DNA sequence: GCGCAATCAGCTGTGACTACCT
DNA sequence: AGGTAGTCACAGCTGATTGCGCT
């Protein structure tokens, strides 16, 4: 059996986590197990490496104005 | 000058709040002018304030203003003095002018009259009223190349010397560093030399309020001053031009932007100016009718400035033109007058006044200061939100909405960063049924559709799916002036397609819906303009955009003109009834097919 | 929380004996809905019970929805009590104390509702109502102050734990002053108004920890919300309990009074409003604000940045980091609309709605971007050899009530990190069963 | 296909913008509407195919 | 065979992406 | 440890060539 975190997103997110695991964006293929077209398992312990990424891409493509 | 919240406070600075807050306005030490809309005194505060300073935004409470140096030079060229504005200021500022404005508003406004340039016999010469200035520029290395030969002392009557006629950029690019701003003041009343024309508009053709307050702001003290007038395309903008060709009362040159504007410009005069068309020309290689000995004329950049060889006929029309004087040279889209050839072409002509004339000022390099010195000041900068709320000028209501990536589309355009990515979101299957369900609503509505679309190699695609006409732009002349001619005056056909060839002031009629798909990055000029080729809710026009992709950020940082110039995009998320009606890439079949079509390209 | 929503959770004592008071019964009517308040006044003059079905006639059928909310609120509140109509019938008929207590709030009778306020004849040292207006704002902002935790606030202790006891703030180490937590963030945030109600309600609460009779107090702040401002009453005529609840007031800005052992007190505004603009916002991300004081300054600059401060003036940009930092500090956009809504400068009234709507919805959309990822800690279970295996397992999981995301498709199901053991347990034994 | 329509609409019409929207709507206001102010004041700010 | 219109070469504007020195 | 001349896309213009039409 696999222990993790289930993570639900659009289709969108979904494929730029797929991304980055095929890219080794993270360093390593921890983004195991992909159950749904929009639902993931990822392991736990990294969990704050792909909200930065996910950050990151939300406000590269955002222009702020401050 | 705190910086407790990170905001510049200047609450020490202007206490002079006496009683209690009857004036409209806020200063600002370093310089900037807060307006209240809803005050019982906000048409004279507005005029005031449009006189002395142009505007940075204009909201629908609170309009905000800057203070330039520029903007203090075009105050002071009309009647209104140094004290007159100051007491004004103070008059209605309710917080009291902090002690950084009144000396910069004076520093600037000293200098004005002191240095005065003029034309005569066809030479260029400055003149000054107190003779001491010259002899503090004389030292300056830049200035003493354009004597020739040397000009030793130029004792005339006042001092005044000849300058190189070519260098004339330099010198006024060199005098406002120097502190001695130049002035372009033509008094054509009394001339005796320069041989005036016969023009005279016709007795019918009314002009609205503020076209008469920005001709009047033209001709403050019986003279013509250069400078620029931004008004929209739908609003009166020819119709200016031609009274103040008329009221100059001299010889015209007018340039264009295309091959079809003097055309536009010529049917203008033949409405509005009851000119015989003997004396009007046109000089653009096309009929060449005997441009030589004429009252107006009427050409197209790139033409002026040719560094390559030039017909035989064009060179003598040209040398033939370079030997006289010219009265109001009009140009047209002032905008892209800072380029590297459009600039020499003031220094190749030469005239009196120059009158610029455009819808958007806004252009990136930051090269719009240039024009300052190149032209003149910003005379006008009209308010589009007052100019719609009189019903002149379409109230279009703007409209970001904005489509999901496809699955099939999103991994690809994550896949790829060199440059290949424009047409992975540019042919978004989303964003294209939104489309098709846009075209389909507003031809069941009965509006005018202008769609458009560059990178013309999608645009293909995108248009004939739905089998309807389009530009390409390389096509030809006459097929791109029927398809429009006949755009309009037909119930069968309402929706075009166009490639970057409406991004400049074209004979377009008139249409209700615009909807424009992957334009340029950040090009705030070319969605104004756009925005203006449907103005004239009566209309309304639409932007869409592909999520999570460069698109979004491309589209928030080109709609901050617009959103300064008053509008507001409302985020459409959902479009009602989508999956009432069939329409393209219903399945995932060809979604996934056209992805093999969108890589097709390989431009390696 | 509203106050019918307090009101339905007393017991039937409690709100018997707070129909005692005149004043009582006329906020509680006040409170009912407008099919209500008719069907009230009709049966004011009635001394019989009429039938159930002959009230529902009155209202049409299209509309029976609100009649039977308007019945539900007021059963609930217990207004009216059905009775035992002879012959099978059920009549509902008002309660008789209420009903009394009503009319004479309406026609008269009785004493005053304030023992007397000629007896010492004028004060000595009486305000005015711009200077009453004043300290209550000067005592909300103390109060508000404290909250943030500025040694500029001085307040007593007693309110401090108050405070504590209300969540908003927390204590991890005794001495030091107390950190304000989300949910002060979000009180601050709220109107004052609802400030005001909301405190209210945590102290009717907690006020049996006090001893402190809730019907009293409920009475006598009832009497305050009718109270005519600038108009002082007696002190006298109420218990020692009612004295510090009237301090506490004193100290909230509620009401207005020279000394501890001043016999007249001040009802201010607040104390009004207990009972139920500046900010210009422009399409273009930016406010405007009317103020001066500090703490609309604060509460401006918690979700937007900051860009201009003239003496009578703010002007501050809405941009979206600072929403995204305010919403990570606690703050929800909606609440972030109503505070905007409320504020909203008298000119802005004119345009409907008055907040444009593409701020709202930018402001909605930036909220959306922080929750565009969910993240549910769980154990997924992907090795059914059977079809069948996998089904009675995921029924098992759902009965549990541990059952996060299923896929009957693939045989993929995810469980709760509690509800594991048992899922294997379970497991285990089937294997062994079989 | 029949299948293939469906599961086209339903990664298109729900993919970021409803998973949300949705759920929110379901546990919104229900009943009826505020004022007939708001109703107006919307009709007026909707465009005219959200009308329809 | 001559004359008009279609076609391409060369240059330029606009906006954005990319490889070496303070 | 952080910024601008080539380069690319897509349009414009003018300066020639260059096959097509013939009561």
């Amino acid at each position: 059996v696999l222990k993790g975190v289930l993570i639900e997103c659009d289709p969108a997110m979904k494929q730029f986590l797929l991304y980055l695991d095929e890219s080794n964006a993270l360093g390593k293929k921890f983004i195991i197990q992909d159950i749904d077209d929009t639902h993931v398992f990822v392991i736990a312990e990294l969990v704050n490496v792909l909200q930065e990424r996910v950050g990151e891409l939300m406000d590269q493509n955002a222009f702020s104005l401050t | 000058k705190v910086d407790e919240y990170g905001a510049k406070d200047y609450r020490l600075q202007m206490p002079l709040k006496d009683d209690h807050t009857s004036r409209p306005l806020w200063v600002a030490p370093d310089g900037h002018i807060f307006l209240e809309a809803f005050s019982p005194v906000y048409k004279y505060a507005q005029d005031f304030l449009v006189a002395i300073a142009e505007p940075v935004c204009r909201p629908t409470h609170v309009h905000e203003y800057k203070l330039t140096a520029y903007s203090l030079y075009a105050a002071v060229s009309v009647g209104l003095q140094t004290s007159d504005i100051t007491e004004y200021l103070r008059k209605l500022s309710k917080t009291g002018v902090p002690d950084g404005i009144m000396q910069f508003i004076k520093l600037c406004t000293v200098s004005y009259g002191k240095v005065k340039l003029v034309l005569k016999h066809n030479r260029y010469f400055v003149e000054s009223c107190h003779p001491d200035v010259i002899q503090h520029l004389l030292q300056d290395p830049v200035i003493r190349e354009c004597r020739l030969r040397n000009s030793e002392g130029e004792a005339t009557e006042t001092v005044s010397f000849e300058v190189k006629q070519e260098m004339i950029e330099e010198l006024q690019k060199r005098c406002i560093h120097l502190e001695y701003p130049l002035l372009a003041e033509y008094d054509f009343r009394n001339d005796s030399v320069n041989p005036d024309i016969n023009i005279d508009l016709k007795p019918t053709a009314v002009l609205r309020p503020y076209q008469e307050k920005s001709l009047r702001k033209m001709f403050g003290n019986g003279r013509a001053r250069s400078g620029v007038i931004v008004l929209p395309c739908g609003a009166g903008k020819s119709l200016v031009g031609v009274t103040a060709a008329c009221t100059v009362r001299k010889r015209c040159l007018v340039l264009g932007n295309s091959a079809v504007s003097v055309e536009q410009w010529k049917a203008q005069f033949k409405m509005w100016s009851t000119i015989d068309d003997s004396q009007i020309c046109r000089f653009t290689s096309d009929a060449k009718d005997k441009p030589i000995g004429c009252s107006v004329a009427i050409s197209t950049y790139s033409m002026l400035g040719h560094t390559t060889k030039r017909s035989w006929e064009a060179e003598r029309v040209m040398e033939w033109l370079k030997t006289q004087e010219w009265g109001l040279m009009i140009l047209d889209e002032v905008h892209t007058i800072p380029a590297k050839m459009f600039r020499r072409v003031l220094t190749i002509v030469q005239a009196h006044c120059k009158l610029g004339l455009t819808a958007t000022l806004v252009r990136e390099d930051d090269k719009i200061v240039d024009l300052n010195f190149l032209i003149g000041p910003k005379l006008y900068e009209a308010n589009w939100m007052e100019l719609q709320n009189n019903g002149y000028i379409a109230k279009v209501q703007c409209a970001e909405v904005w489509c999901p990536m496809s699955p099939e589309f999103y991994r690809e355009y994550v896949a790829i960063k060199t440059k290949k990515r424009i047409l992975l979101y540019t042919m978004n299957p989303n964003k294209f049924r939104a489309c098709q369900f846009l075209i389909k609503f507003h031809e069941r509505r009965n509006d005018k559709i202008i769609v458009f679309a560059d990178n013309v190699f999608a645009l293909k695609e995108y248009a004939i799916r739905l089998n309807k006409p389009y530009i390409y732009g390389p096509t030809s002349q006459g097929e791109r002036m029927q398809i429009l001619q006949n755009f309009k005056h037909n119930p069968k056909i309402n929706t075009i397609f166009i490639s970057k060839v409406g991004d400049t002031s074209f004979d377009l009629p008139e249409a209700n819906v615009l909807i424009q798909i992957s334009s340029h990055g950040g090009s705030r000029r070319q969605e104004a303009q756009r925005l203006g080729r449907v103005l004239r809710y009566n209309a309304f026009f639409y932007s869409l955009v592909s999520q999570d992709t460069q698109e979004m950020a491309y589209s928030t940082k080109r709609q901050r003109f617009l959103v300064d110039q008053g509008y507001s995009f409302k985020v459409i998320t959902k479009l009602a009834g989508m999956e009432e009606e069939d329409l393209a890439f219903s399945t995932k079949e060809e979604q996934q097919q056209l992805l093999q079509k969108v890589l097709a390209a390989t431009d390696l | 929380r509203n106050l019918q929503e307090f009101l339905g959770g007393l017991s039937p004592g409690v709100l018997d004996r707070l129909y005692g008071h005149p004043a009582t019964c006329l906020a509680v009517f006040r409170e009912l809905p407008s099919l209500a308040k008719n069907w009230v006044m009709r049966m004011l003059f009635l001394e019989q019970p009429l039938p159930q079905a002959a009230v529902a006639l009155w209202v049409k059928k299209e509309f029976s929805k609100a009649q039977e909310e308007s019945t539900g609120l007021l059963s609930g509140l217990r207004i009216w009590h059905t009775q035992l109509l002879p012959g099978g019938l059920q009549g509902l008929i008002l309660n008789p104390i209420f009903r009394q207590n009503l009319r004479i709030a309406l026609l008269g009778g009785g004493k005053a509702w304030s023992d007397d306020t000629s007896q010492l004849g004028p004060d000595k040292h009486a305000r005015d109502v711009p200077s009453l207006d004043k300290y209550a704002e000067e005592r909300w902002e103390v109060v508000l102050h404290f909250m943030v935790g500025s040694p500029s606030a001085a307040v007593s202790q007693d309110l401090a734990q108050l405070l504590s006891q209300a969540g908003l703030m927390k204590s991890t180490e005794p001495g030091e002053p107390p950190c304000i937590t989300s949910a002060g963030f979000q009180f601050l945030l709220l109107d004052t108004p609802a400030q005001l109600w909301y405190f209210m309600l945590q102290y009717l609460q907690t006020a049996q920890s006090r001893g402190m009779d809730l019907v009293e107090i409920l009475s006598f702040l009832f009497q305050l919300s009718f109270s005519t401002l600038g108009k002082d009453y007696s002190v006298e005529g109420m218990s020692d309990s009612l004295l510090n609840f009237l301090q506490h007031l004193r100290e909230f800005g509620l009401v207005f009074q020279r000394k501890r052992k001043s016999r007249r007190y001040y009802p201010t505004r607040l104390a009004i409003n207990l009972s139920s603009g500046f900010i210009v916002v422009e399409t273009n991300y930016r406010l405007y604000a009317y103020t001066e004081s500090e703490l609309q300054i604060a509460l401006i600059a918690l979700f937007s940045e900051m860009l201009y401060r003239f003496p009578n003036m703010v002007v501050a940009q809405v941009t979206r980091e600072s929403v995204q930092q305010a919403i990570a500090s606690g703050i929800t956009a909606q609440q972030i609309i109503h505070f905007l809504r409320t504020r909203a400068h008298p000119v802005m009234l004119k345009q409907t709605p008055v907040l444009p709507p593409t701020i709202t919805d930018q402001i909605r959309l930036w909220e959306l971007e922080r929750d565009r990822l969910r993240f549910t800690e769980g154990v997924l279970y992907n090795q059914f050899l059977s079809q069948v295996d996998f089904e009675l397992l995921l029924a098992h999981a759902r009965e549990l009530g541990v059952l996060v995301f299923e896929n009957s498709a693939k045989r993929l199901m995810v469980v709760t990190p509690a509800g594991h053991s048992d899922v294997k347990r379970f497991w285990k034994r089937q294997k062994h069963s079989s | 296909g029949t299948s293939s329509q469906a599961e086209a609409a339903r990664i298109l019409a729900a993919s970021w913008p409803q998973n949300r929207e949705d759920e929110e709507k379901q546990k919104l206001k229900g009943g009826p509407k505020k004022t007939k102010r708001e109703k107006k004041a919307a009709a007026s700010h909707l465009f005219p195919f959200e009308k329809l």
